[PDB]
RNA sequence: UGGAGAGUUUGAUCCUGGCUCAGGGUGAACGCUGGCGGCGUGCCUAAGACAUGCAAGUCGUGCGGGCCGCGGGGUUUUACUCCGUGGUCAGCGGCGGACGGGUGAGUAACGCGUGGGUGACCUACCCGGAAGAGGGGGACAACCCGGGGAAACUCGGGCUAAUCCCCCAUGUGGACCCGCCCCUUGGGGUGUGUCCAAAGGGCUUUGCCCGCUUCCGGAUGGGCCCGCGUCCCAUCAGCUAGUUGGUGGGGUAAUGGCCCACCAAGGCGACGACGGGUAGCCGGUCUGAGAGGAUGGCCGGCCACAGGGGCACUGAGACACGGGCCCCACUCCUACGGGAGGCAGCAGUUAGGAAUCUUCCGCAAUGGGCGCAAGCCUGACGGAGCGACGCCGCUUGGAGGAAGAAGCCCUUCGGGGUGUAAACUCCUGAACCCGGGACGAAACCCCCGACGAGGGGACUGACGGUACCGGGGUAAUAGCGCCGGCCAACUCCGUGCCAGCAGCCGCGGUAAUACGGAGGGCGCGAGCGUUACCCGGAUUCACUGGGCGUAAAGGGCGUGUAGGCGGCCUGGGGCGUCCCAUGUGAAAG
C-alpha cells in the first residue's frame, strides 16, 4: 500500500483504531490493547491540552490515514468536493468511498485497504468486465466490481470470499460471493458510514 | 453611424473652420460621482456660417485636414457667450498657475 | 483564396481535426472564418465526423476550395451527393 | 455557495501603528535526495557575436538552346546534313519568394482594445455572370566572338523563341472631359467626343482540358478615418511656426500639411499640453468574498522589428529576415585596386548569467508553394531526445508474526522506547524475458460512369516491433524539512555571550525542549527545503472599506478665481438615469 511503515503506530497516535490490517485489528494484539497510548519516548506522558489547531490537524490525519491516501490526492479530492454542489463534508466522504481500492475493501475481496490497493494494482480486479489497476479509479453507480476471472482461484481470494459468505455488506453496495461480483448501488450517505471522524473539523482545517 | 456631437463655438479666428467645445458626462469608473469632461473639435465651415456662442451639432466626416475630421451639421441655438465666457476665463486663469507672476 | 481544410486540435498522439473555413494564408491552427464540422481520425467515438452540409455548400458556392482530405470528408457526409 | 486570523511597544491595560507568520502562485534558480510513465514546458541576461548543415521553391502542358548519350533518314561512299528520343545544365518566361517561422529592440501611439465610418479605397490566386481573343511587327538572354579583373564579377560585338515587348483592328464593356437626370460629400444612370483588350498550350484531337482579355459581382484579405478606454514624475507649466487653418498643386488605391508654393494667424495646455522615466497591447493568467491588485511566458489576435541609419525598385501586395542601393560599426577574402557577409528560422557554438535542450527522425498525417498530373519543395509541422521545470497517474510490497529479539536508547535501574517494526511464515509479482502487435490511411491516382454525382481498385507510417494484448517472472529506491511561541512534534549528551541559531518575537555568560549530535516525534514524500518575485491576510490609500483635540494628520488668518455642491411650486425637453428589443462580445481559457 502507501506510507509503508508501522501502521499500528498511527492508530496509536490517533487514539482510535483505524482498522487497517484485517486480522489482528480484532485479536488482542491491535496494540490498542495494553498499549492505547501514542508512540514514542513520551507516549505515556500526561498529554497537554491540545490546541484548536492541533485538533483539526489530527482529525484530518485520522481520516486520510484511514484510506491510506496521500495528502496530494486527499486535498485534490477535498477541493473537488468543496466546489461541488452539496454538503462538502458528505460529498467528500462520498468521493473517498468511491475509490476502487476502497470499494474492493468494502466488498470483502480484501481484508484491508492496503491489500485491496495491491489487488487492484496487480490486475486481480475488474470493473465492468475490464481490468482496472488504478486504486484511485472512481467507481460510479451501476458499475460491477468483480475478481479477475484469472485470479478467482488465488489462495488469498478464496479464504477472503469464503469469509464473505453469509456476511452482510454496505447498504449502498451488494455482492454475489459466487460469481465474485460486486455492485456499486449508490454513493454512500453520511449516515451509512461509521467513521471515527468529525469531517466538520476537516473542512475547517482547509480554511485556516 | 457617423458620430454626431453637440457643442459650442469657442474659436472663430480661423478660415472656413470653427472650434466646437463639446462636453460629456459620465460616472467615474471608480468613485461613482458624475463628472463633466470636455473636448474641442475643429469642425469644417465652408461658408463661415457660424459664430461664437452658436451651439452646433457636429458630424463625423471625411478628413478635411490634419485635426479636421468633423463638419458643422446644423445650428441648435445661437448667441450665448455665457458658454464662451467659461472657456475664455478658464483660459485666462492660466496666468496665475505657473512659475512666472500674472494678474490672473 | 479561402479554403475549407482541417485544423489540428487534439493533443499529442490524440489528433482531433476541426473542419474550418479560413484564408489559405493563415496558420493551420490560427484564426478561421468559420467552423463547419469536426473529424476524429481514430474514430474513438461513434460520432467521429460531423459536417453540416448546408454550410459546406454555402462556402463552396462562393469560392472556398477544399483540401483533398477536406473534400474526402465533406463527400463522405454527402456534400456533393446530388441524387 | 461567499469573507478565520496570529506574534511583537507595557510591570500590567486599552488604543494607535509598523514589522512579521500561516495561504495561494511563477518560463524558475540553488542545496540535499532521486525509481517509472503520460501530457505539457524549457535564454526571463548580451536585440552580445556567430563556425557548420539545413530553413523556398516549382513549372518541358509557356520558350529556345548548351553538354552527354541512344536511334532513325538524305546518300553508291565520305564529308556534310535532316528528324526522333533519354539524361543534364543554366537561360528566357510564369506563379511563389509580401505566406509560413523568429524576436519584442522601438513605440505612452488610433500602437492596442472596444464600437463605429469609407459618397475617400485596394484586393493576386478562388466562385458566379456578360462579351471576346482578327492581323502585323520587335527586341534581350541562352548560345557564339573578343576585352578588363586575384576574385566578385564587369564591358563590347553577333544570332534567336515564346503565355517576352510593341503596333493596327474588333469595343461586350470600361476609363476621362463637358452636359442632363436620380441620388447626395468622389454613389447610380445617360448622351456626344476621345481613349483602352487578349496568349497561347495540351492531348484519352478536328473537341475537350489548362490558360488569355475587358467588364459587373461574390468571397477573402487589407489601407485610411472617428468616439471612448490604455502606467509613473508637476522637483517637468507652459508648448508650437508645417506649427493651426485656407487656396492651388503634387502624391496615393484612397482621405489628409502626406509633401510643395502662396495667404491667413493660428493651434495645444491644470478636464495636465510640453518635458523626463518606464513599457509592445489584447484574449487571458495569478490572487482576492468581492471591489480590486499584479501580470501578458506558453497558445490565439493585433502591432513592431530582421547588425544600426536612410532609401527606393519590382510587384495585387514589400519599402521586403534568408531581394537591391548608400552611409556607419564589425567579421572575412585580397595579387590592397577592391570585394563577401548579417541564425530575433531549426539545430548547434561562444559570450553574459543563479539559469534555459538534440549540430535527432520524417514529410506517414494536417497545413503551405509550384505543377493538368506524376510529383518536387516545406527545421511550418507530426514525432522522438535531454531537464522532477510544471501537472496527473504509479511503484519501493500484501496478510500472519512476542506482553515483545539484538543493537541504539532513556531510566526514580523496577523498567520505559524504537516495534509488528525486524527475523520469520505464506501470498502477489514493479523490473526484466518470450510471443503477437496496432489506430493514426484515404485521399490524390487509376478503372466504370460525363475528367460530374455515384460505384470500384491500388499505393502510402516518421512515431515503432512503440502503445496495447497474451504467457513467464524477482519483494524489489527513500528522502527532505521541522519539534521555544506564532506552528503539528521532547528527551539525553556535548558546548558555556563561546561555537553558533534566528521569518518576527528572541536563544547561548554550566541542570539550554531555541546551538551541535543522538534517540524519539511531527509534517510532507519522489521529493523536500531555500532564495527571489506577485496577490492575500493589510478596511496598512479605505470605491466597496480609514482617518486628522491629546496617537501621523486643519492650511497662521482672510478675500476671492476656476471647479465641486445647491431651497419650495409648475411646465417643456429627455443629456445624465432606468426599461424593452436587437446587433456586437472570434477561437482558446
Ligand atoms: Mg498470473
Ligand atoms: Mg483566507
Ligand atoms: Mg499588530
Ligand atoms: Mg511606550
Ligand atoms: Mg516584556
Ligand atoms: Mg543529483
Ligand atoms: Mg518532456
Ligand atoms: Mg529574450
Ligand atoms: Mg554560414
Ligand atoms: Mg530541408
Ligand atoms: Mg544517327
Ligand atoms: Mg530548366
Ligand atoms: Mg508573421
Ligand atoms: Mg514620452
Ligand atoms: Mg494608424
Ligand atoms: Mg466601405
Ligand atoms: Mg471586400
Ligand atoms: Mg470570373
Ligand atoms: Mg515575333
Ligand atoms: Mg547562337
Ligand atoms: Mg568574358
Ligand atoms: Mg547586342
Ligand atoms: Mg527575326
Ligand atoms: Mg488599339
Ligand atoms: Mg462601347
Ligand atoms: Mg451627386
Ligand atoms: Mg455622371
Ligand atoms: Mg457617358
Ligand atoms: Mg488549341
Ligand atoms: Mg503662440
Ligand atoms: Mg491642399
Ligand atoms: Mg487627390
Ligand atoms: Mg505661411
Ligand atoms: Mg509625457
Ligand atoms: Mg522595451
Ligand atoms: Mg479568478
Ligand atoms: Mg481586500
Ligand atoms: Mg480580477
Ligand atoms: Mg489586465
Ligand atoms: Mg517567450
Ligand atoms: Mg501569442
Ligand atoms: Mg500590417
Ligand atoms: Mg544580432
Ligand atoms: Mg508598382
Ligand atoms: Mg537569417
Ligand atoms: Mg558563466
Ligand atoms: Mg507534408
Ligand atoms: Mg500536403
Ligand atoms: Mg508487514
Ligand atoms: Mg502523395
Ligand atoms: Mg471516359
Ligand atoms: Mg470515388
Ligand atoms: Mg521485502
Ligand atoms: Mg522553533
Ligand atoms: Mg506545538
Ligand atoms: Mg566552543
Ligand atoms: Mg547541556
Ligand atoms: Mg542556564
Ligand atoms: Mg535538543
Ligand atoms: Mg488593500
Ligand atoms: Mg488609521
Ligand atoms: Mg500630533
Ligand atoms: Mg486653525
Ligand atoms: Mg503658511
Ligand atoms: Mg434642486
Ligand atoms: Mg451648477
Ligand atoms: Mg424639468
Ligand atoms: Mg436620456
Ligand atoms: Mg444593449
Ligand atoms: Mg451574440
Ligand atoms: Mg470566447
Ligand atoms: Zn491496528
Amino acid at each position: 500500500g502507501r506510507y509503508i511503515g508501522p501502521v499500528c503506530r498511527l492508530c496509536r497516535r490517533e487514539g482510535v483504531k483505524l482498522y487497517l490490517k484485517g486480522e489482528r485489528c480484532y485479536s488482542p494484539k491491535c496494540a490498542m490493547e495494553r498499549r492505547p497510548y501514542p508512540p514514542g519516548q513520551h507516549g505515556q506522558k500526561r498529554a497537554r491540552r491540545p490546541s484548536d489547531y492541533a485538533v483539526r490537524l489530527r482529525e484530518k490525519q485520522k481520516l486520510r490515514r484511514i484510506y491510506g491516501i496521500s495528502e496530494r490526492q486527499f486535498r485534490n479530492l477535498f477541493e473537488e468536493a468543496s466546489k461541488k454542489k452539496g454538503v462538502t463534508g458528505s460529498v467528500f466522504l462520498g468521493l473517498l468511498e468511491s475509490r476502487l481500492d476502497n470499494v474492493v475493501y468494502r466488498l470483502g475481496f480484501a481484508v484491508s485497504r492496503r491489500q485491496a490497493r495491491q489487488l487492484v494494482r496487480h490486475g486481480h480486479i475488474t470493473v465492468n468486465g475490464r481490468r482496472v489497476d488504478l486504486p484511485s479509479y472512481r467507481v460510479r453507480p451501476g458499475d460491477e466490481i468483480a475478481v479477475a476471472e484469472k485470479s478467482r482461484n488465488l489462495e488469498l481470494i478464496r479464504q477472503n470470499l469464503e469469509a464473505m459468505k453469509g456476511r452482510k455488506v454496505g447498504p449502498w453496495l451488494s455482492l454475489d460471493v459466487e460469481g465474485m461480483k460486486g455492485k456499486f448501488l449508490r454513493l454512500p450517505d453520511r449516515e451509512d458510514l461509521a467513521l471515527p471522524v468529525n469531517e466538520q473539523l476537516v473542512i475547517e482545517f482547509y480554511s485556516r | 453611424p457617423k458620430k454626431v456631437l453637440t457643442g459650442v463655438v469657442v474659436s472663430d479666428k480661423m478660415q472656413k473652420t470653427v472650434t466646437v467645445l463639446v462636453e460629456r458626462q459620465f460616472p467615474h469608473p471608480l468613485y461613482g460621482k458624475v463628472i463633466k469632461r470636455s473636448k474641442k473639435y475643429l469642425a469644417h465651415d465652408p461658408e463661415e456660417k457660424y459664430k461664437l456662442g452658436d451651439v452646433v451639432e457636429i458630424i463625423e466626416s471625411r478628413p478635411i485636414s490634419k485635426r479636421k475630421r468633423f463638419r458643422v451639421l446644423r445650428l441648435v441655438e445661437s448667441g450665448r457667450m455665457d458658454l464662451v465666457e467659461k472657456y475664455l476665463i478658464r483660459r485666462q486663469n492660466y496666468q496665475s498657475l505657473s512659475k512666472r507672476g500674472g494678474k490672473a | 483564396m479561402v479554403k475549407i481544410r482541417l485544423a489540428r486540435f487534439g493533443s499529442k498522439h490524440n489528433p482531433h481535426y476541426r473542419i474550418v473555413v479560413t484564408d489559405a494564408r493563415r496558420k493551420r491552427d490560427g484564426k478561421y472564418i468559420e467552423k463547419i464540422g469536426y473529424y476524429d481520425p481514430r474514430k474513438t467515438t461513434p460520432d467521429w465526423l460531423k459536417v453540416d452540409v448546408e454550410r459546406a455548400r454555402y462556402w463552396l458556392s462562393v469560392g472556398a476550395q477544399p483540401t483533398d482530405t477536406a473534400r474526402r470528408l465533406l463527400r463522405q457526409a454527402g456534400v456533393f451527393r446530388q441524387e
